[PDB]
């Protein structure tokens, strides 16, 4: 409850350099640990050139025993830097730089072996480089604890499995320091899963070490295991996460901390829906042009974001459910007609000859309308002036009639719209575009599901769709994420903080996590699929059901679901979920040394 | 899914040998439909016993049987004997919809993908593009489709004198209706395809889910040597037929030994 | 909801001639209503012959037992007319004639005695109009039952005391009409909140017959308490209106019917525009004293008509001395500026003022040709690959321009408080309060009060910014007011972004609590004027106005963008249910046999 001499040390490897989803963590976790732990909040992290200029500002010392440890670091051969970062909440950094391994061949990966009979090999990068950050994340709080009056409560929150080869040191060096590990993902299950054929059903079955030897990646794996047992309290992301970790890890997490967002989503609600809808809606007319029989009102956006993964986001799950959604609309006649974005980043040349030139043709109709627009605007107010109501026929003269004659001509097309926006470098290899084909689904006529895949992170850059991807998420009317195996739902919890209901998984965390809190997940907007306890095809018929009660949802129902979403943001708010690692933190303390601080759980 | 089959037609006991990798290739790949021979007269009782352990379904046709639907089709057609057994096919009112494989047919990955498609979905032949191979086909029994294919057989037959040439000119559909009833040929590879445009075979070989082994030499007869998986043709990657010959030793000389043989 | 063979018929003195609010309504409920009457939907109301002329096409009856009726009335020495009003929604309009019929005015009278015992004095015109226009309602309505053979179940809504003859002859008549009465205020309200120290509280207190006959207004009361009284359903604007109706009009509302606004008036980029336009007129009002932040500056206005008692314009005059005093003792760099724009007897711009703002022209001119002449100057050395030399840039050209600019701001008077001098200005409420407050606009001073004495118009010079740009650039808009019925400007505040403060005895603050448990988090603060006393609820509006103004950039975006949500509970589409279940009710309590007509509450 209450620091007397306590300090929090955030380690991670994504303190000043964004690499992964990690980054957004911690520069938004920063804000609420700022409160708790006031100054005594310090984020050990790796130095980055473009990082520290653009993110940090440097400092000096805020304790002169601080200044002592900052001196004696640079002393012996390492150019450690202090500042503040300029996130929300001001929070100290202690930027070491893992560019100064001077000794850590044969010295600091030697001592590492008879610490921990771990070794690092000599092609693997990233564990390399975590070696060094964690023997210098190890020295400094140890050295900061030696050269300062001994604070018996220090808290070390190590985020990662790169960062935990310093938690591995700190217990065994014997340092009297109450450290957190958090496996914001596990390491064998993103290997696992995928390479497998069924990792979720045989976690209990399979034998970690041969598996995670089979891929090489044992040191990793080692490392990451080492750190959860060294570890007194440990912690893990999600309950989906918490059930690997008890197989994988082989321990069970002590607390589950869920990620959190900040609600930087308010700058509307519902006026953000509309326009980023009439943005959406102005790049279909585009693409689409001359296949316009489709009513463009009742029209229902569905999308699918985040990294590229085709198993793990469950990409095959949708297409297969939006196969089956396109007959159920096909055989019982709707006027609703749904078009699905997948925005998963693959590789692209250039954007399509016809899509670029469909987008050409939206602009040149809207040119034209302008142009005749204008011309009526001057006719009809020369017509007011004299006193009579138009004569319709006369308002359009002989040079407008040849304009607009020119324009229909254009939109004139017998071919079916382009399944992706980008020409692809490598297009017959894409798994989405394979599926596509397979599935039926061409974008034809008679389809009432029009598949547009983006392969692109949507930009303010780019000619079509030039909004970036908050306000794109804002405008469709459903986000489809039947995610495998991806841990925490970033993506997924984006769309909810904006109020666009999401389809969510008990392989999600993030569905993990709204069943737990949410009695009814349906009512509030965000669907869960059971794909833990259904087989592949029983869950494909479950999200079809799902999507088709969506489309079938009357007008003002949907309404209804968004503004019942909006609710659901303070699950997902740092404010709240802010309890679950305070209470991690507490009980680190009396883990190890308890006579100083005991506090018992509520 | 006892509503749906993959049926195939053995003439003899040589063919009797295709129809048994076929049917455990479709067994390896996990299919959830049924397995469904059809057996002329010709195939022996031994080989009909063989074919239980694979096939669901062990179905008598004999043209040459008065009893039989055909029979009078035949008298007037007698060289299309085979073609007209092969169209009993559609005599099997006991499914909704099948998928007919010829028995000179492999298949490497499930293609239950293929119930989708609905009558007449074939994949294009090689040589003239506008002819749907007859040697995997989805298709929806029918009696009443069934007499018409007999109708066609005695008032015109075939133009090719096989099956290919009357199910083609039933279904000329096929070439320019719909794109959704053109299979990819993924589905049904014919080998002279690899081996006449071999440069695609090579991008898109890998991706195959059913190989035909439309040759001169047929899969059974192929000389096989057990010690390096060896066989001594349009077969250009030897590798679809070595899978043949190993499926066939693994999973059939037992439940061959087993009934004779 | 069996409304095949009902007709509606709005009757209103509001109808074409736009003598009042109730004229805003009509015009607004206009279109919700023609959607569930169809073409049943008529809005019999007085004619004007301005109003024919501009606002009401000329057509013939749609249905042939109207074409006899109007045919009847308009041979027997009256003057009836039909057509479409040309607003949204083009409702038939039958417009009687109140001139015409005035041959039988006498007779007219006679009737009303016998039926009602409400005589009408010689002298009102209003009341004299009214009983003509209820009398050939009435008329309409009997002939129109006679002349269509199959005989309709027809719906007449009342809107005012001057249609009210309508209702009480139409009962009385026995009709088969479900008749609707609506007092969109009480008559007595208006001259009682002025006239009596504290009408609020003793509502209970105050006996109407006394009190109107006393006021001369008696036959005007009669003729609204009996219209109440006779009326199958009577509903009010709003929850404060119907407390006012319960002691007052002493026949408690069925429903309550609120006045909503159609959304036409729909943004940021709108908000930040007016905002600028806004920071314009304040940078030249000023003068030269510009000593503020104007980033940091929060503008304020209360709108409507000059009434000092009625919109409580001294709440806000002494709330905002108030505001001034913590401002200043508390560390400020915020400063508010009040803009009061209430109508009064302007006589011309103010000599500073216009000036004030042709040196912002000045200023803006000299700055534009200087920007203009470095921009070019600038972009050829860049071009010729030289680094600008910057003392260089500006030519003696230049600094002879800017040196008169500057020399114009200069300055020793304080920024005046009122825009256009005023033709009375001892006598002037805002005036005299603005002094005793002490609001000079003076250095020190952290509150502004500029008070435009001419509602703000596009064709005014100072400002060519209509009421509602304005309103779009403002930060909050304070409605203390004492006696509104139905705030209008309040409820147009809302559905632009505009936060409001309104009171718990204005129409649109009562609604807001009713519908919403928390107000605050919406925009809209409700100022508890009904109980407390004057001075609390002075204070209470300082405490609100002060938390305003602490607030961060950010949390103020929130506030406003959640008002633009409560749009939706102001437009007509919502709020058209409440007077359709005034309807219903209404055709279920008469005739309740026939057809579907029974009520679902």
């Amino acid at each position: 409850f209450d620091l007397e001499n306590a300090v929090l040390f955030e380690v991670a490897w994504e303190v000043a350099n964004k690499v992964g989803g990690i980054y957004t963590v911690l520069q938004t976790k920063a804000k609420v640990t700022g409160d708790e732990w006031g100054d005594n909040y310090f984020l050990v992290g790796p130095y980055t050139e473009q990082g520290v200029r653009t993110q940090v500002e440097l400092l000096e010392a805020p304790t002169p025993a601080l200044k002592r440890t900052l001196d004696s670091m640079n002393s012996k051969g390492c150019k450690v830097y202090f500042g503040r970062w300029l996130i929300e909440g001001g929070p100290l950094v202690v930027l070491l730089d893992v560019g100064a391994s001077a000794w850590a061949l044969e010295r600091w990966k030697g001592e590492l072996w008879d610490t921990c009979n771990i070794g690092v090999p000599w092609y693997d990068r990233e564990a390399n480089d975590a070696v060094l950050f964690g023997f210098l994340t190890t020295w400094f709080l140890g050295e900061f604890l030696a050269q300062s009056e001994e604070k018996p409560h220090v808290v070390a929150h190590f985020h990662e499995w790169l960062a935990g080869v310093g938690l591995c040191l700190c217990r065994a060096r014997r340092l009297p320091v109450a450290t957190i590990f958090t496996t914001h993902a596990t390491l064998l299950g993103r290997y696992l899963c995928a390479g497998a054929v069924d990792f979720y059903n045989n976690l209990e079955n399979f034998n970690v070490d041969k598996e995670a030897g089979e891929r090489q990646i044992y040191h990793r794996y080692c490392m990451e295991r080492a750190a959860a047992h060294c570890a007194h309290v440990f912690t893990t992301v999600s309950q989906i996460t918490a059930i690997e970790a008890q197989h994988l890890l082989k321990r069970k997490p002590d607390i589950v901390t869920p990620n959190g967002l900040n609600v930087k989503k308010f700058s509307e609600f519902q006026n953000l829906h509309a326009q980023s809808k009439a943005r959406i809606q102005e790049f279909v007319r585009g693409h689409f042009y001359g296949h316009l029989d489709f009513n463009l009102d009742k029209t229902l956006y569905f999308f699918i974001a985040g990294r590229y993964e085709f198993s793990n986001k469950g990409a095959d799950v949708f297409l297969e459910a939006l196969a089956r959604l396109n007959y159920l609309l096909r055989v019982n006649g709707s006027e609703q007609t749904v078009v699905a974005f997948f925005i998963m980043p693959a590789r692209t040349n250039n954007f399509n000859v016809e899509t670029l030139k469909g987008q050409a043709v939206r602009k040149q109709l809207w040119d034209t309308a302008n142009t005749v627009k204008e011309k009526f605007g001057r006719k009809l107010y020369e017509s007011l002036l004299v006193g009579s109501l138009p004569d319709m026929n006369k308002m359009l003269d002989k040079e407008d009639f040849t304009m607009m004659k020119r324009a229909i001509f254009a939109t004139q097309r017998q071919s079916f719209p382009p399944v992706c926006t980008h020409n692809m470098l490598d297009d017959s290899s894409d798994p989405i575009l394979t599926t596509i084909r397979r599935i039926g689904l061409f974008n034809s006529s008679a389809d009432r599901v029009k598949v547009i895949f983006h392969p692109e992170f949507l930009s303010s850059t780019s000619p079509l769709l030039p909004v970036d991807y908050e306000e794109f998420v804002r405008g469709c009317h459903l986000g489809v994420f039947p995610s495998y195996y991806e841990p925490w739902g970033y993506t997924p919890a984006e769309c909810t903080v904006m109020g666009i209901p999401s389809i969510s998984t008990n392989l999600s965390g993030f569905g993990c996590f709204m069943e737990e809190h949410i009695a009814d997940p349906s009512a509030y907007g965000i669907y869960i699929l059971d794909r833990r306890f259904r087989s592949l095809d029983d869950s494909c018929s479950q999200l079809t059901s799902f999507l088709y009660s969506f489309c079938q949802q009357s007008r003002r129902q949907r309404i209804i679901q968004r503004n019942r979403t909006e609710r659901l943001s303070d699950l997902l708010d740092w404010k709240y979920l802010g309890r679950y690692y305070m209470s991690a933190r507490h009980m680190a303390l009396s883990k190890a040394f308890p006579e100083h601080f005991t506090y018992e759980p509520n | 899914m006892t509503d749906q089959a993959f049926v195939t037609l053995t003439t003899n006991d040589a063919y009797a040998k295709g129809a048994l990798v076929l049917g455990s290739s479709l067994k390896q790949h996990r299919t959830t439909r049924r397995l469904v021979v059809l057996a002329t007269p010709q195939v022996s009782d031994s080989m009909r016993k063989v074919l239980e352990t694979v096939f669901d379904e062990v179905i008598m046709v004999d043209v040459l049987d008065s009893g039989d639907s055909a029979h009078l089709t035949l008298m007037k057609r007698p060289e299309l004997g085979v073609t007209l057994t092969k169209l009993h096919c559609w005599s099997l009112t006991q499914y909704s919809k099948c998928v007919f494989m010829d028995a000179d047919t492999l298949v490497l990955a499930n293609i239950d993908d293929l119930f989708d498609r609905e009558e007449l979905s074939a994949a294009p032949d090689p040589g003239w593009p506008d002819c749907f191979n007859s040697g995997v086909f989805v298709y929806q029994p029918s009696v009443e489709t069934y007499n018409q294919l007999l109708h066609l057989a005695s008032e015109q037959g075939s133009f090719d004198g096989g099956d290919q040439g009357i199910l083609n000119t039933f279904f000329s559909s096929w070439a320019t209706t719909d794109i959704r009833k053109h299979l990819p040929f993924i589905y049904n590879l014919s080998s002279i395809s690899i081996f006449s445009y071999l440069p695609a075979f090579k991008v898109f070989g890998a991706s195959a889910k059913v190989v035909h082994f439309l040759g001169r030499v047929k899969p059974w007869n192929y000389t096989y040597d057990p010690k390096t998986k060896s066989v001594k043709p349009n077969m250009t990657h030897p590798e679809f037929l070595i899978l043949w010959w190993n499926i066939f030793t693994t999973n059939v000389l037992p439940l061959l030994q087993q009934f004779g043989l």
